[PDB]
């Protein structure tokens, strides 16, 4: 119900990336699946992959081996670990919330931007 | 996968106009077609789920009339607060591709 | 009319060196062991082998063998190549049709049989059915007579026989040979080969030849073989069979020593001074081939009716299990269950189409080298005779029974779309069954192969795995499967107007998805088109797979090693 | 040691009237046609028929046949009953184990073979494998020698042979008979029957008997048969086989006329004045039977390894098709798809268990009447030898491969529940395959029966029709199906902790039903228990179906008409 | 949403029975399935069978051949035709309304009683 | 089919009491367990769907706590307007059998 990111707004290329979405108003072990979204400059949205409520996860098959989502259930967090980051995917990142039965991205983050330069 | 061609990539309309945004799908979605509305500097607010339903927090002007592959959005007599970037989404498959996103303009 | 030959080397491995001799109008005999060339020389003189494997000549009355030689001569295979499911009058009207001239009268086709069936002594068994394991018929001693009459239609002067005694009893085979002895004086040159002969057989010949391990040991008339082998160093002891004493020489009461006797045989030297004097219509072809297997099809209830009894009973059991398929949450499982069960029947009963060609393989080989038909006339006829009716029927027996018991979609066209779709997948899985089994005499290999292939088609049909959820380097395999396209069509045929969430009109909105509350939501989720092309796409896929697999069956029957 | 007999009427239909004679210590021969009693009298004197079918007596040295007569005499079946997959040293240690005394030494088991294999001339082929179609071995002329040594272990004085010449070549069979002629003087009474004999065979006998259409025509020593039939009215012509001239009398160069000659035969009258002088351990039994088929099992890669290659490849293909089964809306179709595919494999590969008993049927019949084992010792041994290892392995090969590729439920116990469940349904479908095929020599019948039966079990397994939605006079049939209980258990094993509506925690509430958003909702809707008894209920159902179907297999092997 | 029965509150035995439930506020061809309920004296409820929105129907298998439900779509009615009526099933009858997705008998009739005597 | 034994066919409670009505099922229902409330002379008003949910038009006192086969209803501190005849229903299968229906009383 209430999501927010907090992470580095910059990175060196070809190393890694860490974001963190802390969920209040609701517990991420209770009901929903929890997914990340990036939006490029020259705005095109690109869903990235969800972690389920029970730790299972499915990632967007364009991003194979590069994205991983973990979770720290004891404080309602779920982490974006994006490795070998090219300078091209310098998109605005989001964490969002999926109902499963309604089917839609019901709740979203606030919006963190990542710039991949040197 | 399923790509969502919003073939009208932009428009140029005026106030009080019925504009009709298409969203051509590359496969049958069966009313699993969302609509969003990204004001600049924001995350996409959800507008229409189910391709015919509506989301609480909008007038009864936005109305999706879709069937099969030819899903579309109808905005009867738009307002000043409704220029934006309308993204259609399939949530049928797993790689949830969005549309290209049309963008309304004022002549 | 005589045969003659000189310096024959036959390899694939030379199991021969060279054989020299002539054969008079009389009774020509080839004896020896099974490992010897006694079965290979007879295929040479009857031109039943590869001519590139042949080396020497075959000279007949001062003329080589033309293309017309097979069309005026008869070779009779060792097993019963007759249609024991038919009768003698029916089977000799078949071999009259494909051998006599088109100009010749049906009266003449009535008479020339009766010049022969009267000659064979088969006037008692004219309309008597010849005989099957499951239909009692004529004794096997006249099954041998039945095949010889099949090879005496246009009066061939030159007769050939694969093993005229093996397969018959002792006094049974004598009545065959005395009939051939009656043929031995009517100007008919019989050239055959007998394993383990007898002196009752030996006392009636006119010429004789012995082979052993690809080596020649005798030539000339049959009386003087006992006269010659005395000079070889032996003596025929008191009360011994002479034709068995001729094999007493062979295996050490060595092969190189006995053949050097034959090089210095005076029976060879007269032949040496005899050989070097010598060496110095389609619509009619489909009119009767379609009839013959048709009466094979009527004259076997244990293969025709017994595959209808299975079809009617399992038509009724499936009628009782399902019975009025409900439009509730279980309705998707039942309707997709029966349609997966029908298509796999259609497919796993098409394994019984391999029973067709593999049994009829050895009859196909002898009848084409005889020249009874063009290969397409066999192939446009037998498919008209067996592929057509035995798969039109269970695609109607299933279709009439299980449609209105189960209550599948109560429209007029969808009854006939299902009727036609089961008809195609019956043909299509049969065509693959013909395409694999064409040119194979083994049953247990090809029956195993399709059993492997259909299982690897059962997976991709769409019930045991969802086809959209396969890794994309395997989702090209979903096109090579006959149970996909039929079962896609049957799911397209039936799941259109249906609903499965009772109380929940789903076609306007589906609230709360993951639900499958209409027939399209099941049908799209399987990865199946909803446009009306998506139905008939499956049929033109299946129609092409019929034509391709019949062509592979046509080429395998064309490019077969007939020799 | 002599045999003797008087006034034998054998019916089911009397194809005999009465046969009179004695047999000296020597070489006793029975000749005639195949329709005659030449194969039926030999089963009488070797007690291989129904004693209620027998009428007269069998008197041996002034004593009737005891129960000990089969345990000290040898009959050799016409086909190769040897283990061509083993070797001669291995197979004669088998027949030493079940025939020599338990008190006797293994040194004595080492020596008494070597008193016999040295006699047979088989010292070259002692450790040489005997021979299969797929493994090259010893020639068939010593396969015949191999079986005779199997029936010479405890030194039987009285030898019997079903057709010692048929199946062998001409000089091939003479090396058998000279070996038997060496046995003809060492105090061994050989009593046999030859179809189509020869004068090289005829010149070495001691006594002789002719049968034709159940009528007796000769008795006495073998030389005087040519002496007697001259007085019948015939004369043996110049250079004829005498043993073939003895069948020249039979079929008209009538039967009632020739037998009346024999009633007034002086060869009968001496016998008439001779007959009326006369008529006036289990652990060891399982120690070696389990070893013999075990070396059959190692000595056939084309049936043992070739069913592992199918298992490993289809283990890997199913590993590639499914590969990490997702917990989404398609996840139910895939997980229920593979588990239905595994159990039906387990079942449709158990049709290959009919290859076990039906091939080993004729060897089972001869070896029990010889008395090598109690029937349970055969039955607790061969199941230990072939039912145990060939079904423990693919229930581990499937289990190790497809578990962690597919990502089936990542717990320790559920890996072994699936391991054990596939092991039972492999046994259970094999037990039914043994229960049907016990006591049937035909393959094509029983293979068709289970193919009918498994299909009528496939429907009730739960995937193709929802079992709760069957009319209640058919929902009792859902208990008679082996693919139900395994597939019930595998669905019970895997669908417990699962979820299939991602984003939708369903275990507290399922809003918007018709949804199947957890594994229990799929599992109950199929009509399957959720209590932990509901898992093992299937196993004790399957465990009872093993014991019942083995008992039906045990009774059919017990109540079989062995005669 | 708004249901009401109107029929005979009495019948002769072993002939027939007719009830009629006229639906206002909603159209019976639109969404739901429509089912009948009887409640005996000595109160035990017994659901009787539903007609779907598209005319299909499923009846309670204790009542085979005796109940039938028709419909007259042009005025939103659906009929209870109960034949060969024993005097024992003299229950209070109801028409009711089933969601399908919620799963429960969401709306009910008013209550008609049928007494089967002579 | 599925029979729904409300084994406590009646009660005798007082006001402000927590009463617990059981509803033993003859098969797994998986939270498909309704609750109704028939005041005398009326049709059964729906009380609890889903065996854990609630229906709008009631206090937050009626609360179903069921699992597997042993579904039950908890009425914490009942009122005067809550005596009735509580029928539990399965809506898992098609022959939607109800419960016998308990009936509350006042001592
Ligand atoms: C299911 O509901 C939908 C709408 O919720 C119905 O669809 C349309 O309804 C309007 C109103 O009557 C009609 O004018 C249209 O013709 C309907 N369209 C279609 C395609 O039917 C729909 O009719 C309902 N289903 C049924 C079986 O009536
Ligand atoms: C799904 O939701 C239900 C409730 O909506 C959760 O079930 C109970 O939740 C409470 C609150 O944390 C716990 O105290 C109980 O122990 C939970 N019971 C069970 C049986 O889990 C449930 O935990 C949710 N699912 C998951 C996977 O967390
Ligand atoms: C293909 C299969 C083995 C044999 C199949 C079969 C075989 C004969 C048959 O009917 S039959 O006329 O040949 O008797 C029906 C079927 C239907 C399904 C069944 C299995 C599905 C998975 C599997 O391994």
């Amino acid at each position: 119900v209430q999501l927010q990111e907090s992470g580095p707004g910059l990175v060196k290329p070809s190393q890694s990336l860490s974001l963190t979405c802390t969920v209040t108003g609701f517990s991420i072990t209770s009901d929903y699946a929890w997914n990340w979204i990036r939006q490029f400059p020259g705005k095109k949205l690109e869903w990235m992959g969800y972690i389920n409520f029970d730790g299972g996860t499915t990632y967007n098959p364009s991003l194979r081996g590069r994205i991983s989502i973990t979770r720290d259930t004891s404080k309602n967090q779920f982490f974006l670990q994006l490795r070998s980051v090219t300078p091209e995917d310098t998109a605005t990142y989001y964490c969002a919330t999926f109902y499963g039965a309604k089917g839609t991205l019901d709740y979203w983050g606030q919006g963190t931007s990542v710039t991949v330069s040197s | 996968d399923i790509v969502l061609t919003q073939s009208p990539s932009s428009f140029s309309v005026s106030l009080g106009d019925r504009v009709t945004i298409s969203c051509k799908a590359s496969g049958y979605i069966l009313n699993r077609l969302a609509w969003y509305q990204q004001k600049p500097g924001n995350a996409p607010r959800l507008l229409i789920s189910g391709a015919t339903s509506l989301e609480t927090g909008f007038p009864s002007r936005f109305s999706g009339t879709g069937s099969g592959k030819d899903y579309t959005l109808s905005i009867s007599s738009l307002q000043t607060e409704d220029v934006g970037t309308y993204y259609c989404q399939q949530y049928w498959s797993t790689p949830w591709t969005f549309g290209g996103g049309t963008k309304l303009e004022i002549r | 009319a005589v045969l003659s030959f000189h310096n024959i080397c036959y390899r694939v491995k030379e199991i021969l060196s060279n054989i020299n001799g002539i054969m008079k109008p009389g009774l020509n005999a080839i004896l020896g062991p099974t490992g010897g060339g006694k079965s290979s020389l007879l295929d040479v003189l009857a031109a039943r082998k590869d001519p590139s494997g042949l080396s020497g000549d075959v000279l007949i009355n001062g003329a080589p063998r033309p293309a017309n030689f097979k069309c005026n001569s008869g070779y009779v295979v060792q097993d019963d190549v007759v249609m024991g499911t038919l009768t003698v009058r029916e089977n000799l009207q078949f071999s009259a049709a494909l051998r006599l001239a088109t100009t010749m009268t049906n009266h003449e086709k009535n008479e020339r049989i009766n010049r022969v069936i009267q000659e064979l002594g088969l006037d008692k068994v004219a309309d008597s059915k010849v005989g099957t394991q499951f239909i009692r018929g004529v004794s096997g001693g006249e099954r041998k007579r039945t095949s010889i009459g099949m090879e005496l239609i246009t009066d061939p002067s030159i007769l050939f026989l694969d093993q005229p005694t093996t397969g018959l009893d002792s006094s049974t085979a004598n009545a065959v040979l005395l009939l051939l002895k009656r043929m031995s004086k009517q100007g008919r040159t019989i050239i055959f080969s007998i394993h383990q002969p007898r002196y009752s057989i030996f006392k009636l010949f006119d010429s004789l030849t012995l082979l052993a391990s690809g080596r020649l040991m005798f030539h000339g008339p049959a009386q003087e073989a006992l006269g010659y082998f005395e000079s070889a160093g032996y003596h025929c002891e008191a009360y011994n069979n002479p034709a068995d004493f001729f094999l007493d020489i062979i295996n050490g009461d060595l092969i190189e020593k006995l053949a050097e006797i034959y090089v210095n045989s005076s029976f060879y030297k007269e032949t040496k001074a005899e050989l070097h004097q010598l060496s110095g219509s389609f619509c009619h072809q489909l009119r009767w081939v379609s009839k013959r297997s048709f009466k094979n099809l009527l004259g076997n209830p244990q293969a025709s009716i017994a595959q209808i009894i299975v079809t009617v009973v399992l038509g009724l059991v499936i009628g009782a299990i399902y019975f009025g398929l409900k439009n509730d949450s279980t309705g998707i499982q039942n309707r997709a269950g029966v349609l997966f069960f029908l298509t796999t029947n259609q497919c796993f009963s098409s394994v019984s189409a391999v029973e067709l060609f593999v049994v009829e393989k050895k009859l196909f080989i002898h009848e084409y080298i005889s020249g009874y038909y063009r290969v397409s006339s066999y192939f446009l006829g037998k498919l008209l005779s067996d592929l057509l009716p035995m798969r039109m029927l269970p695609s109607i027996i299933f279709t009439c029974i299980v449609y209105f018991m189960l209550g599948l979609k109560p429209k007029a066209d969808a009854f006939f779309v299902m009727m036609f779709t089961l008809m195609m997948v019956a043909y299509s899985a049969s065509s693959m069954a013909l395409a694999i089994a064409a040119g194979q005499s083994v049953v247990s290999v090809a029956t195993l192969l399709m059993t492997i292939c259909f299982v690897f088609m059962m997976i991709f049909s769409g019930l045991l795995v969802n086809l959209t959820t396969i890794a994309s380097w395997l989702s090209w395999l979903q096109y090579f499967s006959i149970p996909r396209y039929g079962f896609t069509a049957l799911q397209h045929n039936e799941f259109l107007g249906q609903n499965f969430c009772p109380g929940l009109n789903a076609t306007g909105n589906n609230p709360c998805n993951y639900a499958t509350c209409t027939g399209e939501e099941y049908l799209v989720k399987q990865g199946i088109d909803l446009s009306p092309w998506g139905l008939w796409k499956n049929h033109v896929a299946l129609a092409c797979m019929i034509v391709i697999f019949l062509t592979i069956a046509y080429l395998k029957l064309l490019f077969l090693k007939k020799y």
